[PDB]
RNA sequence: UUAUUAUAUUUAUUCAUUUAAGUCAACAAUAUCUAUUUACUGUUUUUGACAACAUGAUAAGGAUUAUAAAUGGUAUUGCAAAUUUUAUAAUCAAAACUAAUUUAUUAUAUUAAAUUAGCAUGUUUAGAUAAAACAAUAAAUUUAGAAGGUAUUGUUGCC
């Protein structure tokens, strides 16, 4: 390693006969370090997790889409009356993305 | 306050910093230290902090925080302003709370307009 | 009056020097004056918007009115009933006093100048 | 007021019988529990560095390995050098006396003139 | 300490 | 000494056998004590909860030791109403207690509204013992301790627990059970919206809506129904086509005209006061005696499904008809339950809050005069010749 | 409102602010301060977007503690451990207990009287970019063109 | 505001070289007088003397205040509503009020004893 | 090296290290509950009062 | 309210005098200014004369 | 290394001079041998220069003062405004006469 | 000027030499010290997760009505988080003439899956694997048939096969790689725990083969799978194609579980192997690498007086 | 590192006293007692 | 409210009053 | 992949314009002349409005050039200690050209403490200027002041 | 005994205290994604700080540099940083004087709680002898300035 280096003098008989400091003094300033972060799975698992949460968002609209196959039936077999499930019809397909149909 | 407060302080240099000035050196032999300064970037894409000097509105520093500014919150008490009637004061003044001061203040004394 | 206030935080620094203490006391001051300043003026900013004529916000909580009617007896005659407005009236005749309180301590964090600081 | 030290409170209780064995004492007692005795539990210890950490874990991180105190080097330094020089005084006393007084099949130490 | 494991078998991948 | 040093308390002696404490002046004594002297603030009382007392590793929670009699005595003291008699013996108790004893405590607060002290049972319990206190049961009675004292704000707070975070849902295992979700929900849900509860309380629905538990009412029916064919060999179907016909989805279907015959009215007469013209056809909503109302079954569900469709309409009449007090107003009280169903189809949506909105005027766009800031040249759509422009142009 | 802040704690400031280090990071700092008043504002904290619980409780492992990991938080361990993962990840340079600055910039003679006998009246480790040799005076770009390292006269 | 309090607490970082602080804070704070727990009731008749009041009668010779109240109340074999709220000494409406669940009273469950009960 | 030490910390160094420690969870300081006179003095021997 | 930014901020005894110092501290100065009583009550009866 | 810090990072000044005029030819050496000997009627009784108190800082270990004033020292002037009779804060009374005159009012 | 260390925190000589502040001075802040917020570590405690479930989660998937009507048919079983002491047979019988009951193929898994919890944690995996045999297998396994088993079932079942020791896993567990439904990754940690177990427990050192490769492939937390663990997996390695294997697998393995495999391995064979309710197969090839992994993967501390103690100053 | 210009050194090693003179004044009085003795002015 | 407050780094909110250093 | 450097609008605003409709309001405020809402993702604390002065100050050693005559007089105060600026109470004033004829400043004075005395008589007898007047009571003030 | 400045000056004296050894290493348990790590075991070769010799280092002590804010010293006093080569000597409760380097309370009123002092009454009486000039109050019987040494850190010198 380089960041690694000689903090200690060779012992000697300038430790002993020497008011040099054994170790540093103490900053006030630098706060007092502590586990706070992420680690490589933490962090792919809840990247992985969000990734989960969306689908079933998307599978769930993609899935409700196939109101055009509740709508296909409607223009070309039999076409409706009026009533509800018309309008509910016609409320959700433009709500889903279907504005031309 | 003052005069052309928009502009003094909302220039580059405080009002107070030479932009219009070539990077070159003058006369003197101080400054032959110095040399006039190659041409600046004609495509430079530059830092938000620096600048090219080429004029007023690029100093060679840019000073003017980019945020939008607010004017000063000002610490006058609007509670006890003095106002004018406004129109919908004189429309809505049966639904106005005021205290007698409001009621009887020679600067509109809303009582005579209420009356009226 | 120059000593009201709702909250009285009390800093007692602590250095083996005077001087050290003084120009640290002196650097807080310099200090608490600035986020004193701004964070009392949102407020301020806030308490001129929750008054004004098409400015709502002390617009009675139906529960707050409930409140001052949830009393079994009341100031003037047997069981008592405000009305909303009275409510927004006691709102807005508080106001004005969080109001004064603030600019008035907004000019005195103005006055300390490094001419005539005391 | 007129007196010198007039602190306001009663400081001392003028019963001259007043003890620590009294009952009355004893539930007005301040328990030694977070004083200045327990500053000067922790605080005053012989090494003022180790109350900080232990200082192995500190010759771990900061120096590779655990290195003894200042006076352990002068005590190993001064036993090479009169070694080196001279010998006759070598006494070998160890902590456990088992390896040596019984040393292992192999380790024949080289014949020291 | 080295070689610590038989690397692989001798291969042609290409 | 060798093993890791556990300390006994029964075989403790003068000679001190096993070597299990800190003597003075043994070889290796220095590096042992200024281990001692460094101690955390917490130290011989931590350890000593988390040596043992510790999950059991299958998962369950250790709770059986000889102290059970003592568990035992609160549950006989908290369900007679001896609440303090409870909490000043349950100082007592050291072991993790089991949930049977919280189920107990926190019922005695539910007669006096001693809110603050159920939720001072719950975070002991809670995150503190090993999130025993995580009980449908439990959070039922606080929910029904924050209604008594009326202070929907910890309501929510509830709910915040009773969901719960990915903590106490994922590593802990402990989350509330679906069944019991949909009770504390349903009372939550219950409370606001007699209260008038207008925001808070359409946020917690939603949960039901996005958690599909909309329907649990039928299903924890359907559940009840389900109980005795399982036993006497029946076969059992969770389908729509016995949904469509449970007593409850029936009775709410017959009692939808009064249902749709007030909301209108309670959306007229309140519009009365804000547009003046109510009992006229300048209003969006339409009339439900001109459609299937007063025979309901033809229209008014599609009368209901249509103003209302950002909530479930059938779902809010299956909440609106008990209270918390089990007293089916539906049967026993028809215009309270009606009217009381007409603040639930009103409040949770927020679609029908926008047809309930009144007329306000319309602001002048204006570009400011010439004198004073404040003071701002009006845009009047007369006192210009050209007729066709607007003030954007 | 908190898609804002963590937004606004992650807006970057200009070069002449971050020369020590990133200023805005405080105001993630105001998310303890806000989930808690959601709470007595009746808001349920489990109703924030998920996407926005990815950092939420960031902030709250950023910047709450509770008291008991506040008694035992600066433990021996706990610090150096903070430094021996540092060891195993490589940048050190931050960290005061293995942090050895050994150029020591020498005084300019103010050429008023060269003769003027200097000395130190403090000293203090403070970065490069304060007083760098002038960057037009230093040679040309030198992290690409050479590798430069402070070793000890053997 | 809670905002401004941990830009104060955070003081204690960049403080000026060995010199420490300590904070008084000072707020106010509202609190609840609830006389259903604590009543201002009576003497008792026998009154208690300086006999209670040995050493260790704080240990032995009091239940740590809030004294202990039952809330709970078994209707008796044919009480009613006002004869609930005698014995409990309460409004009968109160009564009504305070157990929402109970419409019919069946004799052998409990009432919740209402909070303003005397 | 020229004498220029800052007679105040400036605004950067402020925020900067005013974002290395985190909020004590505790001083913030909110109770809209009340006071738990019969449980809260009572709790467990872990973390009794 | 009284956190150490000394000698004593980092190392093994954060905690024990970090505890000191608030067990040192264990005051709470609870106050009321008694003509602020003197209001009626939801009772209706006036609370303290 | 912990110790590449104590190390001088400049050349001190070195010796090639004499002992400097009348200094060690008892002598205590603290006390200037000609600066002392000057005549008090002419420079005074004063040790450290007439300026507030309060800008000298009780020096440790060093028997002597020192401003807390990196060697600046502002004069009497900026302790008092415009003026001031005295040098006073203002010119009514002194500290006690502006001690009880404050009670007093 | 002795033995005795100046303590540069409070020595004044020091803090107020030159190499520091001098008291006079300005005394403001030298260098804001940003840490803990420009490059973050993050939490890795020693001691565990105090309310971590530690163990497999079954997690039913009933529909609502079901729940309230399968309550008490499925109390005898463990309810979330408590597990009651019925004898299996009291609940395979209660399964079975039940079972037709239930219209939903979804239900009765969640039945069946509470009962593989029930069973495992009884250890009585062998009777409820015949209902594997019955039930699940044919309609989801047997030729790759349309209808994939919902995620608890393997869920469940592979704690079943895995807590009682039955050679059962390797087929439903070869049918969760790629290939098949693909629940390898949704496994939480305490699954691989047992799982690898069961195999040292049983010697299935080709299992060891095929588990461990999935363990990388899946990139599962191959750290923090439980010590007691892949000791037994490893132990159960005599072959010499999976030796080679391993020794390639443990440079997955981060350093610091990697000394404590040497702590652990190193107690659950000699000096605490009382923990153990299965005793060791004794590996000593594969016990000998691990403990010189180990102190390899870890720094080396440089003792002179062993490396050079013989060594020879070669003068010529 | 900051500096301000140098009066007098004093290097006062047990072995002796070493007192040159740039005379001022003074200002801040410095010391250092790492081995040897030191009296910057 | 921002960690620099908008006292400081605004043409707006100048305090013509405050005096330069270099002055007093 | 490191926000801040992401957030920085250095090279430009592109790497922060994803939707066509930030893209299509991009090409508004740039026309009209307002800040492009973008560019302040990295916000820019332009260096504050003294630290211009003071290093103004520094590099003219107390810029006496500029400086009012009564700041070397005995005593400033803050009134004098800024610099020169070209306060607005000047304003009205017309006579005085950029070159002051004789006594043409010594006028202006009184013009200027004669309007101060006017903002003295206008408040004490209730004439003040109020944010809320229109033209009709301003000059039903203005003159009822004049009076 | 040379032409802004004072010693003659009270107030005191009987005084002692010490015990019964023990350092050869480090180890999160609650609310951050799971490690039984639960109970992290590997068998043993040295002699200074000591009961002993083992360099440094800060005190006590008045005698001839203030008139507009100061009366206690360096040569050194037990435990301190390079000389080792018999040896555990450390306060813990309940405990025994031989010690130069110390205010002890002297006759109206006298033991209240961790255990605390019974013989010495004899004219505030031998010889020796102790300490002030500072917010107090004594201001004169009196002073630089000429002088020798067999010693050679010098009269406790040498002869």
């Amino acid at each position: 390693l380089s960041q690694n280096v000689a903090r200690t003098t060779v012992p000697s008989y300038y430790h002993i006969r020497t008011n040099l400091p054994q170790r540093k003094p103490q900053n006030q300033w630098e706060g007092v370090y502590y586990y706070s972060g992420i680690t490589k799975r933490q962090q792919h698992v809840v990247l992985l997790q969000r990734k989960r949460e969306r689908e079933m968002y998307l599978r769930q609209y993609n899935r409700q889409v196939a109101s055009l196959r509740g709508q296909y039936a409607a223009h070309h077999e039999k076409p409706l009356a009026s009533l509800p499930e018309r309008l509910m019809f016609a409320t959700k397909l433009a709500s889903c993305g279907m504005h031309n149909e | 306050q003052l005069q052309h407060r928009d502009r003094i302080i909302g220039s580059h240099g405080a009002g107070l910093v030479n932009h219009q000035s070539m990077a070159t050196m003058e006369i003197r032999s101080n400054f032959t230290r110095v040399q006039n300064a190659a041409p600046a970037a004609d495509l430079f894409r530059t830092k938000v902090h620096e600048g090219l000097g080429t004029s007023d509105k690029d100093p060679y520093l840019r000073t003017l925080p980019n945020q939008e500014s607010r004017p000063p919150e000002s610490s006058v008490l609007r509670v006890a302003a003095a106002t004018a009637p406004s129109l919908e004061e004189r429309q809505c003044l049966h639904q106005k709370w005021g205290t007698l001061q409001y009621w009887l203040g020679d600067q509109y004394p809303r009582l005579p307009l209420f009356l009226e | 009056g120059v000593c009201a206030s709702e909250v009285t935080y009390r800093i007692v620094l602590e250095g083996f020097w005077d001087h050290h203490v003084m120009k640290l006391a002196d650097d807080v001051v310099m200090f608490l004056k600035d986020v004193g300043r701004q964070v009392v003026d949102e407020k301020l900013k806030s308490v001129r918007a929750s008054l004004e004529s098409l400015s709502s916000g002390g617009a009675v909580d139906p529960e707050l009115v409930a409140a001052f009617n949830a009393s079994l007896k009341g100031p003037f005659g047997g069981a008592d009933r405000y009305d909303a407005d009275e409510v927004a009236h006691f709102l807005r005749s508080e106001l004005e006093r969080l109001e004064e309180q603030c600019v008035g301590l907004i000019n005195r964090a103005n006055v300390p100048i490094p001419g005539t600081s005391n | 007021p007129e007196f010198n030290t007039f602190t306001g409170y009663p400081m001392r209780n003028l019963r001259p019988g007043y003890g620590q064995n009294l009952p009355e004492f004893i539930m007005k007692k301040r328990l030694p529990n977070n004083t200045h005795y327990e500053l000067f539990a922790r605080r005053d210890i012989p090494n003022e560095d180790n109350a900080m950490y232990g200082k192995l874990l500190y010759d771990m991180t900061i120096h590779g390995t655990s290195l003894p105190s200042i006076y352990r080097m002068h005590k190993d330094i001064n036993k090479a050098q009169r070694n080196d020089r001279k010998l006759s005084g070598n006494r070998f006393k160890v902590l456990n006396s088992s390896g040596a007084k019984s040393p292992p099949s192999g380790f024949e130490a080289i014949p020291d003139a | 300490y080295t070689p610590i494991y038989a690397p692989d078998p001798a291969t042609d991948h290409l | 000494l060798q093993k890791p040093a556990v300390v006994d308390h029964d075989n403790i002696t003068v000679e001190d056998p096993n070597r299990v404490g800190l003597n003075a002046a043994t070889l290796d004594c220095r590096s042992r004590i200024y281990r001692w002297l460094r101690r955390g603030p917490f130290f011989q009382e931590d350890n000593y909860f988390r040596r043992s007392t510790k999950l059991q590793r299958n998962g369950p929670v250790p709770v059986s030791v000889h102290e059970v009699p003592l568990m035992q005595r609160i549950i006989r003291l908290a369900r007679r109403g001896h609440l303090k008699a409870a909490c000043e013996e349950y100082r007592r108790v050291t072991s993790v207690p089991p949930v049977d004893v919280y189920r107990a405590l926190t019922a005695a607060c539910v007669p006096g509204a001693k809110l603050a002290d159920a939720i001072a049972i719950f975070e002991d319990g809670h995150s503190r013992l090993f999130y025993v206190a995580r009980d449908g049961e439990v959070l039922h009675n606080m929910l029904r301790c924050a209604i008594r004292a009326k202070h929907r704000v910890r309501v929510m707070w509830v709910y915040n627990v009773m969901v719960g975070r990915h903590y106490e849902n994922v590593v802990v295992r402990a989350e509330v059970d679906v069944i019991w979700r949909y009770r504390i929900a349903s009372l939550a849900l219950e409370y606001l919206l007699d209260s008038n509860a207008g925001e808070e309380a359409r946020t917690v629905y939603d949960y039901l809506v996005e958690n599909e538990l909309v329907d649990c009412d039928l299903h924890v029916r359907l559940g009840h129904v389900m109980q005795q064919a399982l036993k006497e060999g029946k076969t059992v179907h969770v389908q729509q086509d016995a949904l469509d016909g449970m007593a409850l989805s029936q009775n709410v279907v017959a009692v939808a005209p009064q249902v749709a015959v007030a909301v209108y009215a309670r959306y007229l007469e309140t519009m009365q006061e804000g547009a003046a013209w109510t009992d006229a056809r300048g209003l969006p909503l339409t009339d439900p005696a001109k459609t299937g109302a007063d025979t309901n079954g033809a229209a008014a569900v599609a009368w209901l499904k249509a103003a209302f469709p950002d909530i479930d309409p059938v779902a809010v009449l299956r909440l609106a008809r008990f209270r918390r007090s089990s007293k089916d107003l539906m049967a026993k009280d028809r215009p309270v339950y009606v009217q009381r169903a007409a603040q639930w189809v009103e409040l949770l949506s927020s679609a029908h809050q926008t047809r309930e909105e009144a007329p306000l005027t319309y602001l002048r766009k204006s570009r400011p005069s010439m004198a004073n800031p404040n003071v701002r040249v009006a845009w009047l759509p007369e006192r210009q010749r050209a007729h066709a422009l607007l003030a954007s142009d | 409102y908190l898609r804002s802040v963590v937004d606004h704690a992650y807006t970057p400031t200009s070069e002449g602010l971050q020369r020590f280090g990133s200023v805005h990071v405080v105001e993630k700092k105001k998310v303890p301060i806000v989930l808690t008043q959601m709470d007595e504002l009746g808001i349920p904290r489990t109703h924030l977007s998920g996407p926005l619980r990815d950092e939420v409780e960031d902030a709250l492992r950023k910047f709450s503690i509770y008291r008991n990991r506040f008694y035992e938080w600066g433990r021996a361990v706990k610090q150096f451990d903070f430094i021996e993962f540092r060891r195993r990840h490589g940048w050190m340079y931050d960290l005061h207990l293995m942090k050895n600055t050994t150029k020591m910039l020498p005084p300019i003679r103010d050429p008023s009287q060269p003769d003027s006998t200097m000395a130190s009246a403090a000293m203090v480790e403070l970065p490069a970019f304060f007083t760098e040799r002038h960057p037009w005076e230093r040679n040309a770009l030198e992290s690409l063109l050479s590798v430069t390292k402070e070793r000890e006269r053997m | 505001s809670t905002e401004f309090e941990q830009r104060m607490y955070g003081i204690r970082h960049w403080l000026h070289r060995q010199t420490s602080c300590e904070f008084h804070t000072t707020y106010r704070r509202n609190v609840v007088h609830d006389s259903a727990v604590f009543p201002t009731e009576h003497d008792p008749e026998t009154k208690p003397s300086h006999e209670h009041h040995r050493l260790f009668s704080f240990a032995l010779d009091w239940q740590s205040a809030p004294v202990d109240y039952l809330s709970v109340e078994l209707a008796r074999e044919g009480d009613s509503w006002s004869s609930l709220a005698k014995r409990l000494g309460c409004s009968e409406s109160e009564l009504k009020a305070a157990n929402g669940a109970m419409e019919e009273v069946v004799a052998g469950v409990a009432v919740s004893v209402p909070g303003s009960a005397t | 090296r020229q004498g220029y030490l800052p007679r105040y910390t400036p605004w950067e160094w402020i925020a900067i290290q005013e974002a290395d420690q985190p909020i004590i969870h505790e001083t913030m300081r909110t109770d809209n509950i009340g006071a738990s006179y019969f449980f809260s003095l009572n709790r467990s021997w872990r973390y009794k009062a | 309210e009284q956190y150490d930014n000394l000698q004593y901020k980092r190392y093994d005894w954060q905690g024990w005098y970090q505890r000191m110092v608030d067990v040192h501290n264990r005051n709470v100065s609870i106050k009321c200014r008694l003509d602020d009583l003197k209001r009626l009550d939801a009772y209706g009866n006036p609370f303290v004369e | 290394y912990y110790w590449s810090r104590y190390r001088i990072p400049s050349q001190m000044p070195k010796f090639d001079g004499p002992a400097p005029v009348a200094a060690p030819q008892k002598t205590n050496e603290f006390i200037d041998p000609i600066d002392d000997k000057f005549p008090v009627t002419i420079r005074g009784n004063l040790v450290r220069p007439d300026v507030p108190e309060d800008q000298y800082v009780d020096s440790w270990y060093v028997c002597t003062s020192m401003t807390h004033h990196l060697g600046d020292f502002r004069p009497w002037s900026a302790s008092a405004p415009a003026n001031a009779y005295r040098f006073r804060p203002y010119n009514e009374f002194d500290s006690k006469g502006r001690e009880y005159v404050e009670h007093l009012r | 000027l002795g033995y005795t260390p100046i303590n540069p925190d409070t020595s004044p000589m020091l803090m107020y030499s030159q190499c520091h502040w001098h008291y006079n001075l300005p005394q403001g802040m030298e260098r804001p010290s940003s840490v803990n917020r420009s490059l973050p570590a993050p939490y890795q405690p020693h001691h565990s997760s105090v309310n971590k479930y530690r163990g497999v989660w079954i997690s039913t998937e009933m529909h609502p009505a079901f729940l309230v009507g399968l309550a008490p048919q499925l109390k005898k079983l463990p309810h979330g988080r408590v597990v009651p002491q019925t004898p299996v047979a009291e609940v395979i019988d209660e399964f079975n003439k039940l079972s037709p009951l239930i219209d939903d193929a979804a239900a009765r898994d969640g039945w069946l899956a509470k009962i593989f919890q029930h069973c495992a944690f009884q250890r009585s995996g062998a009777e409820a694997m015949a209902l594997w045999d019955k039930h699940c297998a044919p309609r989801f396994m047997r030729d790759d048939s349309a209808s994939a088993p919902p995620l608890p079932l393997v869920q469940a079942i592979l704690f079943c096969c895995s807590k009682s020791d039955s050679a059962e896993w390797r087929p439903i567990f070869t049918k969760c790689l790629k290939d098949g439904w693909n629940y390898t990754p949704s496994f939480d940690t305490p699954q691989w725990s047992y799982l690898l177990k069961s195999l040292g427990r049983q010697g299935d050192e080709e299992g060891v083969r095929l588990v461990l490769e999935e363990m990388a492939d899946v990139q599962a937390d191959l750290d923090r799978v439980e010590a007691r663990s892949l000791v037994y997996a490893l132990n159960a390695v005599h072959d010499k194609a999976i030796y080679n294997y391993v020794k390639k697998y443990l440079f997955y393995l981060g350093e610091r579980k990697v000394k404590f495999l040497r702590i652990t391995y190193a107690d659950l064979r000699g000096h605490g192997a009382e923990k153990l309710r299965v005793p060791l197969k004794e590996n000593d090839s594969m016990f000998y690498h691990v403990c010189w992994h180990a102190s390899i993967r870890q720094p080396r501390q440089f003792s002179p007086r062993q490396l050079y103690f013989d060594y020879a100053p070669s003068q010529l | 590192s900051i500096y301000f210009n140098l009066n007098g050194i004093l290097i006062w090693l047990n072995v002796l006293h070493i007192n040159i003179i740039l005379i001022k004044y003074a200002f801040l009085i410095l010391l250092n007692n790492l081995e040897y003795l030191i009296i910057f002015k | 409210a921002p960690s620099i407050p908008r006292s400081v780094w605004d043409p707006a909110h100048y305090n013509e009053n405050w005096v330069d250093s270099y002055s007093t | 992949v490191d926000p801040y450097v992401r957030r920085s609008t250095e090279r430009g605003v592109g790497h922060l314009l994803t939707n066509s409709f930030d893209m299509a309001r991009r090409e508004d405020r740039v026309a009209h002349g307002q800040q492009d809402l973008t560019e302040r993702n990295t916000v820019h604390y332009g260096v504050p409005i003294q630290q211009s002065i003071d290093e103004f100050v520094l590099s003219h050693r107390n810029a006496r050039g500029e400086r009012p005559l009564d700041y070397f007089k005995p005593f400033p105060d803050f009134r004098a200690q800024r610099l020169i600026r070209m306060y607005r109470d000047i304003e009205g004033f017309s006579l005085l050209k950029q070159r002051p004829e004789a006594f043409e400043w010594e006028l202006f004075t009184r013009y200027r403490a004669h309007h101060q005395q006017r903002r003295e008589l206008a408040l004490l007898h209730g004439l003040e200027p109020v944010a809320n007047e229109t033209a009709a009571e301003r000059t039903a003030r203005r003159l009822a002041l004049d009076e």
